[PDB]
């Protein structure tokens, strides 16, 4: 679950942001 | 897989019973 | 009756002698519908 | 005695229910509508048409490309979908009106793929002449130019935060770039042939991508060798895996090899039936993607015809 | 005119093997006594290297005379079916087996 | 007549093999929602 | 005009026979194959039995795969050029003369 499942919500929201 | 030469370009039966049959119904 | 005496032919009852129509395409696109309607109401 | 052989996951297999066969040419592409109402599909006669997902009857037909249209996706965030081609332009279909709502230009060539973000309003648009274009909607103006290949660029993958920037190279190698700087981030360390087939996973990171030989696996933060794919030596088009862990992909000769994404076991490798008017050896998986239930698999062939593929009700189908 | 002389047979062949099959104006211009349509009928008649120009058999008679009456005139269908192929030796060979066969 | 095998004895009996020509939605249902 | 279809049909048969065809290490030169492959488009294009045969395995299947495709293509800008003949395009210089060749 840490190396195989996707990321965090509020990581991709502030990449999501920041692009 | 080795690709051969190309040089081409210029630069059934055939046979049916039923015509045979029509044919001898003609001539009777 | 008494009017069709002449005909050789009795009674044809047969269109395309397959079916009402094909109702069916084809994979080669010169043994098909589209290109016999071209060939013959565009050629004649 | 093998390893990982006794952790494959059960999954049923797949078998074809409905035969719908009425474009006028080889499909390249076929998508499915997010609301899971129809199925919109375009091929070789440039007139993308939309089929229903359960009756499977066209609803609605448009054309106007001038060469064959070789892309389809559908977006989520607007009402409305996109379309390219060879015709070197790419055209975005609103489904209000059925017409051509931007009808962008800008590419040099013909285009290969467009997909559109998970977040962001922009759309990355894939080109055949040196390099893929980022396309802003709503403004038809040019982002960025990722120039990162060496050929045409066959596949592109997007995310909101899976892999951001992914585009599949034929020129034996792949790159990630990053949409912020537009310059490429990392590279591949794999693909001895040329890669046309890349796919968002449906589950967490570490997915995998897809070649004709020597299919390997990739990871999403900074690319990790994971595992390679079976012995799948036919030049592969399109790769389409589900968040139930099936994992597709379509080849050219017909043959669709159905693997795992926990193991990566061959569950099916089942090969496809030509149509009447096909030839004895012309059926070519070109374009394949799942439903939004994820219970009817559809492939598009290369012999005209669009099959739709369901689940079977079976037990004795244990994995050796 | 088409004398069809051996000095203009073999001409004809060596161009058939040389330039092609399918360009029959390249044959023309290097014989200087025919033109293009009358070499290349030459060429399908009696220049064709898979012409059977000899042994006749009973098997192709018997073919020949089970076709002729079927279908009387359209000799040219019947040239291909038969095996002979020339469009004159099967005309010449019904010409005999009506002489042979009246006395 | 044809000589050509149908598309029911070489897709399958099981299956039903859909053939679409024409007449369907011209260009007014799923341009706008329908009236619900 | 036509010329993209003929750009993008070369270059997706240069991209197919890149990936497969040697399989290993093989690429029988290049212009070789896409010379067999235009012999076989006159091939189709002669309306005959004239095809090309005598070839290799899994080529034979990317040839007529293309050859078909190029078939669908020009009967189908043809019956369009034709129809637009009919009183739609009203004008032709070559055009004329394109579709006659073609029907």
């Amino acid at each position: 679950d840490p190396d195989l499942q996707r990321p965090d919500e509020e990581a991709i929201k502030e990449i999501t942001e920041k692009t | 897989w080795k690709i051969p030469p190309c040089i081409s370009n210029w630069k059934t039966v055939h046979i049916n019973e039923n015509f045979a049959k029509l044919a001898e119904a003609l001539y009777i | 009756r008494r009017w069709d005496d002449d005909v050789v032919f009795k009674n044809c009852a047969k269109g395309v002698d397959d079916q009402k129509k094909d109702k069916r395409f084809v994979n080669d696109t010169l043994r098909s519908e589209f290109h016999k309607k071209f060939m013959e109401k565009y050629i004649k | 005695k093998a390893p990982t052989m006794p952790k494959p996951q059960w999954h049923p297999p797949w078998k074809l229910y409905r035969v719908i066969s009425g474009h006028l040419g080889w499909v390249r592409c076929i998508a499915v509508e997010p609301g899971n109402q129809w199925f919109v599909t375009g091929s070789a006669d440039r007139t993308i048409k939309i089929w229903d997902l359960a009756s499977g009857k066209l609803k609605l037909s448009l054309t106007g490309h001038i060469s064959t249209v070789r892309g389809v996706i559908v977006s989520t965030r607007s009402p409305y979908l996109f379309s390219c081609g060879e015709d070197k332009q790419v055209k975005c279909w609103d489904l209000e009106y059925n017409k051509v709502i931007r009808h962008y230009h800008g590419h040099l060539s013909a285009v290969y793929g467009l997909d559109l973000h998970p977040t962001i309003d922009v759309l990355v648009t894939c080109s055949r002449d040196s390099t893929a274009r980022i396309w802003d909607v709503r403004t038809k103006a040019s982002v960025h130019t990722l120039s990162g290949h060496t050929n045409a660029v066959a596949t592109v993958r997007c995310q909101a935060a899976e892999p951001q920037i992914i585009t599949g190279s034929h020129d034996t190698t792949i790159r990630l770039w990053d949409l912020v700087a537009g310059k490429t981030r990392v590279t591949l360390t794999n693909h001895k042939k040329s890669v046309r087939a890349v796919v968002l996973h449906p589950r967490h990171y570490t997915f995998a991508s897809g070649s004709p030989d020597n299919i390997k696996q990739w990871k999403f933060p900074d690319g990790s060798f994971i595992q390679n794919l079976s012995g799948h030596n036919a030049i592969i088009n399109t790769l389409t895996v589900n968040s139930d862990g099936v994992l597709v992909s379509g080849a050219d000769n017909g043959t669709m090899h159905l693997w795992d994404w926990r193991t990566g076991y061959n569950f099916q490798r089942v090969h496809a039936a030509v149509q009447p008017g096909s030839l004895d050896s012309e059926s070519g998986i070109f374009a394949c993607a799942f439903d939004q239930s994820e219970s009817r698999l559809l492939t598009a062939e290369a012999d005209k015809t669009i099959k739709v593929y369901r689940e079977d009700d079976t037990a004795t189908e244990e994995t050796h | 005119g088409g004398v069809w002389r051996n000095t203009e047979d073999e001409i004809l062949k060596a161009a058939v093997m040389k330039y092609g099959k399918n360009q029959w104006s390249r044959i023309a211009s290097l014989l200087h006594r025919k033109s293009a349509k009358q070499c290349k009928a030459r060429w399908y008649e009696w220049l064709d290297p898979s012409i059977k120009k000899t042994e006749w058999s009973r098997e192709e008679e018997e073919k020949l005379l089970h076709l002729a009456k079927l279908m009387p005139t359209q000799w040219r269908t019947i040239a291909p079916i038969i095996g002979r192929t020339a469009a004159q030796c099967l005309e010449h060979y019904e010409f005999l087996l009506d002489k042979a066969a009246q006395r | 007549k044809k000589y050509y095998p149908t598309a029911e004895e070489v897709y399958g009996p099981e299956v039903e093999t859909i053939v679409q020509e024409e007449d369907t939605q011209p260009l007014t249902e799923p341009i706008i929602k329908p009236v619900k | 005009v036509e010329s993209h279809f003929d750009l993008e049909l070369r270059a997706a048969v240069m991209h197919d026979i890149l990936d497969m065809m040697p399989e290993g290490i093989k690429q029988n030169k290049a212009r070789t194959i896409l010379q067999h492959l235009s012999e076989a488009w006159r091939c189709w294009k002669a309306n005959i039995p004239w095809k090309v045969p005598g070839l290799p395995t899994p080529i034979e299947n990317m040839i007529l795969r293309y050859v078909k495709a190029k078939a669908d293509w020009w009967t189908n800008t043809a019956h369009y050029n034709r129809e637009r003949i009919r009183r739609g395009a009203t004008v032709d210089k070559t055009v004329c003369k394109k579709n006659l060749g073609r029907l």
